[PDB]
RNA sequence: AGGUUGACCUCGGAUCAGGUAGGAGGACCCGCUGAACUUAAGCAUAUCAAUAAGCGGAGGAAAAGAAACCAACAGGGAUUGCCCUAGUAACGGCGAGUGAAGCGGCAACAGCUCAAAUUUGAAAGCUGGCUUCGGCCCGCGUUGUAAUUUGGAGAGGAUGCUUUGGGCGAGGCUCCUUCUGAGUUCCCUGGAACGGGACGCCACAGAGGGUGAGAGCCCCGUAUAGUUGGAAGCCAAGCCUGUGUAAAGCUCCUUCGACGAGUCGAGUAGUUUGGGAAUGCUGCUCAAAAUGGGAGGUAAAUUUCUUCUAAAGCUAAAUACCGGCCAGAGACCGAUAGCGCACAAGUAGAGUGAUCGAAAGAUGAAAAGCACUUUGAAAAGAGGGUUAAAUAGCACGUGAAAUUGUUGAAAGGGAAGCGCUUGUGACCAGACUUGCGCCCGGCGGAUCAUCCGGUGUUCUCACCGGUGCACUCCGCCGGGCUCAGGCCAG
RNA sequence: CGGGACCGAGGACCGCGCUCUGCAAGGAUGCUGGCGUAAUGGUCACCAGCGACCCGUCUUGAAACACGGACCAAGGAGUCAAGGUUUUGCGCGAGUGUUUGGGUGUAAAACCCGCACGCGUAAUGAAAGUGAACGUAGGUGAGAGCUUCGGCGCAUCAUCGAC
RNA sequence: CCCACCCAUACCCCGCCCUCAGGGUAGAAACGAUGCCCUGAGGAGUAGGCGGCCGUGGAGGUCAGUGACGAAGCCUAGGGCGUGAGCCCGGGUCGAACGGCCUCUAGUGCAGAUCUUGGUGGUAGUAGCAAAUACUUCAAUGAGAACUUGAAGGACCGAAGUGGGGAAAGGUUCCAUGUGAACAGCGGUUGGACAUGGGUUAGUCGAUCCUAAGCCAUAGGGAAGUUCCGUUUCAAAGGGGCAC
RNA sequence: AAACUUUCAACAACGGAUCUCUUGGUUCUGGCAUCGAUGAAGAACGCAGCGAAAUGCGAUAAGUAAUGUGAAUUGCAGAAUUCCGUGAAUCAUCGAAUCUUUGAACGCACAUUGCGCCCGCCGGUAUUCCGGCGGGCAUGCCUGUUCGAGCGUCAU
């Protein structure tokens, strides 16, 4: 149960904020869990997804398919994964929309910003665990 | 008797904000107490007797102590509101009982007062020393210095030997005589002038 | 809103031969022109008797009657048939009223939700907690879109003493669904008789059980009420020797033979 | 030089140096002005109403406010607001009606500044300009700028004691910032598990939302202590130094002790009030006084008494808030509802104009929004795919009724429709299928009776473990008999 | 002594009786046949015999006149507040009422606190004012209930007294 | 005057429903005691009064309630229960929620109001689609030509025009190319329609300047004020020249 | 017999009721005090590679700077991002800027893109002519400066 007066349990306000969030908030919303070996490697459960990541789909009709994240289409909350596509009537190839909560990240596109993100999340997790221990 | 013949619906006041206003008042009181710590949140008030014959049986808290009360208690009038004593200059002391009660009240407050120095490195003679600066304190002068006995005691036991004889002729007859004398004070004095003038004329 | 259905300019077209005498919106060039207004039967009109904020929302109840009802619900909570009649799973509860030692709850003993849940399972409120856990359902109606999305049953109410047991047990019991907590000096009839039905399952602490008499002695202007009936066992009263030894002979039976 | 040369006063000029005002908003606030419908049978007193409209002026509150008060008591003691006083005192055609205030309880509390005095041993005061920031000028001002005094007093004395200025400051609080627990384990249905079953885990987090169907553990968040980095303020335990040139407080006193004028008040007129004998405001006329003046709710004279001290001014809080900004909620409404507006809504559209003012939400989880073939001028049609579903085809969720088309059945000689009762045709729901008890025969087993021990109970009843050795119990299958079984009938 | 129609309520015994091994006596049993399904029963459509004005609404005594109704869907009209009065339930009871306010809170909830105040506890008079026991709180006649069977007598009514 | 016969919801007998009234029912083997058993009488109804039940939106409790193996809704010559309002089930359709019981609560029940909004009929393929004299042939285009074009004929406006140009008003309707639907009360290949583009060149033409009828500032005077009068005034309302 | 009219049923129409939904209303509660001549509110006209509106913005025009985040935007086109970075974005924050014609609206006007005046700078052969650019010119009132008027009062 929420206690803070700045927190709202209004379903209307929650849905308005979710469906009218800007791009920087949609990036945080479009997060995916890491794989197991990545979780023991980095001590990080979840990260925002981005282009160039390698994912395994764990939900839906395209389960257990793996590929590279070719697109992060934040406007309808979708990632486009390589080779997880379908054909139109004409036979042309169109990507299939996958929500990021239905995939698991198996390989990270690593740049120094991602290293700083992982390092500060790991440091925060460790200092919370030490404070509560 | 229904006074609804005006445009009454335009000034109907409800009170849905009653618990919210209680919460706001409590928050303001807590902020005032935190700002005024370690002083009490209120000022010391004198004990005064209510006007009119309906309420002159009861005492209550007044606005402030009189200048004569402060002079008799030995507190200067410029020092008094700076140490939590309310001062009223309009009220006077017409009798000794209320004056003595309020002087005793001021003396109790001054005896229980702890006065911190303005500069901690240079304490003064009228300042409370640091080894007596620590004690259990109060923060509500309305509670610690309330009206202890607002009404007179309604029951008292005396021995049968010391029962008073009372007014001769009876209390009812005494009241009737008092009313009759009050009604006839003018006519008797007028006939007193008349008898004096007659005696002076026919002496 | 007090101006709803009245933000239009409209007048009736008078008595004639074609249309009714409802006020009609003046002007032209739009669908609103000529349409009815100001009536409770009209579309886009003011309702009959619009609701006002100065309706009487709150009910003043005598404090003596509140204390009477709280005492009655407390007495009903010590009767185990009423606990089953109110839907509580108390078949494994060792004793009613259930008293737990204050050493198991005082301080930070059950400040963790796992420890509080383990204590409930140990004392036997576990089936009731599980009943509340699996009774969760989606609400039928508009309450879902007005912020009341789910319904579930009521579990145990733990009554404690804040002076002797502390207040971290509140945090320990907070996250368990249906489990409620209450100080012994602020007992709530809305919790003691949920929905007006008597027999709430209460887990007591020893400190609260000890402090209950002082709590009901400290209520100024209220005494524990005297019943109009001294012996509630009607069977014992009727079949006692004192009544039965002076009765008449029975003038018939439960079944009467048909004569003709 | 005096027919000149100046000093002042008043009034002007300047695109002079520097400033300020206007308009918007106006829910709440301070004033001015001011209705009628209504209610009085009608209706010029009245009521609506000291309201709506109109006009002027502020702020986050405004206003009011530190008694020319209330009272009549053993006296209270600035203002505001809530409860109560109280539908009371009081006012009112032909009566409909109207209607306070003192006290008391509480919320909040906070007190002061001028004019009337000679600094007269020194205008000690101040705007502006230039500065090397030391000051120096141009001026304002004696028709009065500083210090001192404001009725609570004060001024002058006497008298002996107390008081004060700066600078650091640990620490704390407010506001943004980094970070936070646990399953996507197995099976089934399903297009998709977020459903069902099993096994776990977290919980100071089982609020809310999203994700292909009801998700604490998939994601964002949620709870709690904190934990990174940054700025600006306020509070603050303490600690260093100057000391009395100056100011300030206390006690007593012979004496002195200035205190607001076309104002107060009176008459009259209008208006207003509960104050239509006791109210306030304004206009005209008259027009004060010095223990004087105001008030003391019935007119006047006389003698007393009680209370304050007008005609100058400032001031937070408790109080209001249909405007604005940020936020949290609801036993409210669920697209004819709820705001006129859930949509490119004060939009489209109408009116010369003031103004008036709508209708209109939903494919699908994902466009996967129909390739290709064929017939058509085309719109489209038919095959054939896409989908879990096209019985979802951008006329799109569900798809009622009025009304219409086809198919099937039927009736109909100037109405149909309805009630009772048959009949015909069409179409249906039940009921029934066998149960129970004996007598034989054949199988499969010993949870038959008694006894012993343990346990529980209703304290005499049961269960459990050994005992049955098959003429005793329990099931199954073949035969026979009795009884009860459905519908219509004699 | 025949002939016919319609009906069979109840569900161990008890009773009144008689023509008394039993019975026609406080309500139907016995025997037999066909069929065991659309056969009985039911629904819809239609024909037939008989029956049967179109609804509100208004008017007065009533009709007639008059007025509204092409059809269907969705709205659509004795509500809320304040103050009385009678009755019902509840708490307390010569008292009663926490919620203006304060404390407290898991925070518009619940729980706790008390001064004043409202109503009641005394009335009457324009007012000044005064202010309710002769008596087991009276006598007489009724009066439920109780009684030691002599009476005691609730509520309430009539009547004479008292303050 | 006599005999027989017909039938009313009237009278008699029996069954069943409701109402009312009168009885019974505990040392309870005992009961939705708010129940059951026994007996008798009665049954129309406007205004009006009272009681009980059915239904709808929402709230507390509860049913360890139903549900993608299909909730709600809708259709049904398909059935069951109730005197009834209604309740329940079968079948089809459909796609995400909903119900029973006890209390609480209300914006809670429609045939009418010449209602309100929306939708749809008969009339009915009906009334009309008849002022302004009038059209015809060949070819082309095109799926399609009375109302497109070219040619060929016939006519009309008749110089106060059915001509050539402007003022007001409109605002792109002007020109070229293309065009499915809609509109052009038929038809359309055409269009002032729809789609994309293009087009308006000034020292001399107008505006701009002048003043007319008139209107508005300033000085100043009214008005609580929004503002009214005032336009030459009861205004210090400015131009030029010269200078050893 | 058919047709026609009417009744019943199935399917298909017409129409948009019902049910479920809800980035919206409505009511209550809490917090805050901040428009404008340093030019407001409002109005008009413009600005995107491809927009009419809504949205955002002002010739620095669906935008600039700065801080933060850290890899998009998306309907098409076209470019990205040294991804180990002075850095995508219709991102967030927001302290620096830009801010057309107007409007209390301010040179005089305005039914005109009309008519002026003062002072600088630049260009065209230019002491004279022509053109462009920049800074200014409302009213009432206050304080001060300076220039004045008047036998109004005086001195000399």
């Amino acid at each position: 149960m929420k206690v803070r007066p700045t927190v709202s349990s209004s379903r209307r306000k929650a849905r308005k904020a979710h469906f009218s969030a800007p791009s920087s908030v949609r990036r945080v919303i479009m997060s995916a869990p890491l794989s197991k070996e990545l979780r023991e490697k980095y001590n990080v459960r979840s990260i925002p997804i981005r282009k160039g990541d390698e994912v395994q789909i764990v939900r839906g009709a395209h389960k257990d398919k793996e590929g590279k994240v070719t697109s992060v289409y934040r406007l309808k909350y979708v990632i486009h994964v390589e080779r997880v596509t379908r054909e139109k009537a004409t036979g042309q190839t169109v990507p299939i929309g996958i929500h990021p909560s239905n995939v698991v990240i198996t390989k990270l596109h690593l740049d120094k910003d991602r290293e700083n993100i992982l390092a500060r999340i790991k440091a925060g997790r460790e200092q919370v665990a030490k404070a509560k221990g | 008797n229904n006074h609804f013949r005006k445009h009454w619906q335009r000034r109907v006041r409800c009170h849905f904000d009653q618990p919210g206003k209680k919460v706001t008042r409590r928050l303001a009181r807590r902020a005032k107490a935190a700002a005024l710590a370690p002083r009490p949140v209120d000022k010391l008030r004198p004990i005064v007797r209510c006007p009119t014959v309906k309420y002159n049986r009861r005492t209550r808290l007044g606005r402030g102590f009189t200048l004569e009360e402060l002079k008799a208690a030995g507190i200067p009038r410029l020092l008094a509101p700076t140490i939590g004593i309310a001062v009223d200059h309009r009220r006077k002391n017409l009798s000794e009982e209320s004056l003595a009660a309020n002087v005793q009240r001021l003396k109790d407050y001054k005896a229980r007062l702890i006065l911190f120095p303005r500069k901690s490195n240079k304490p003064k003679k009228a300042d409370t020393p640091k080894d007596q600066q620590t004690a259990e304190t109060t923060t509500s002068l309305r509670t610690s210095f309330g009206v202890e006995q607002p009404l007179a005691p309604g029951f008292t036991e005396i021995s049968k030997s010391e029962i008073p004889a009372g007014i001769e002729g009876g209390a009812y007859r005494a009241l009737r005589k008092a009313r009759s004398d009050a009604r006839l004070v003018g006519v008797r004095e007028k006939r007193a002038k008349e008898k004096a003038e007659a005696e002076a004329n026919k002496k | 809103s007090e101006k709803a259905g009245h933000q239009t300019s409209a007048e009736s077209w008078g008595t004639g031969r074609a249309v009714a005498r409802i006020p009609r919106v003046s002007g032209g060039g739009t669908h609103r022109a000529g349409q009815g207004a100001f009536g409770n039967m009209c579309r886009s009109g003011r309702m009959f008797a619009p609701t006002k904020i100065w309706r009487k929302w709150h009910v003043k109840i005598n404090q003596g009657q509140k204390r009477f009802a709280t005492a009655s619900a407390l007495a009903a909570s010590a009767v185990a048939p009423l606990l089953m009649a109110r839907g509580h799973q108390v078949s494994t509860v060792p004793e009613v009223p259930l008293v737990v030692d204050s050493a198991a709850v005082a301080g930070d003993a059950v400040a963790k939700t796992a420890a509080a849940y383990k204590l409930l399972k140990a004392i036997g409120a576990g089936p009731d907690v599980e009943k509340v856990k699996k009774s969760k359902k989606l609400r039928a109606g508009k309450g879902k879109m007005r912020g009341r999305r789910h319904r579930q049953r009521r579990g145990p109410l733990i009554v404690y003493s804040p002076e002797h047991d502390g207040k971290e047990l509140v945090k320990g019991f907070r996250n368990i669904p249906g489990v409620e907590t209450c100080p012994v000096d602020a007992l709530n009839l809305l919790q003691l008789a949920p929905g007006g039905h008597l027999g709430r399952f209460i887990v007591w602490t020893s400190a609260a059980i000890k402090q209950l008499d002082a709590v009901y002695e400290s209520k100024k202007g209220f005494f524990l009420p005297a019943n109009i009936v001294s012996q509630a066992d009607l069977s014992r009263l009727i079949n006692s020797t004192e009544i039965q030894s002076v009765l008449r002979a029975p003038k018939g039976e439960a079944r009467t033979k048909r004569a003709c």
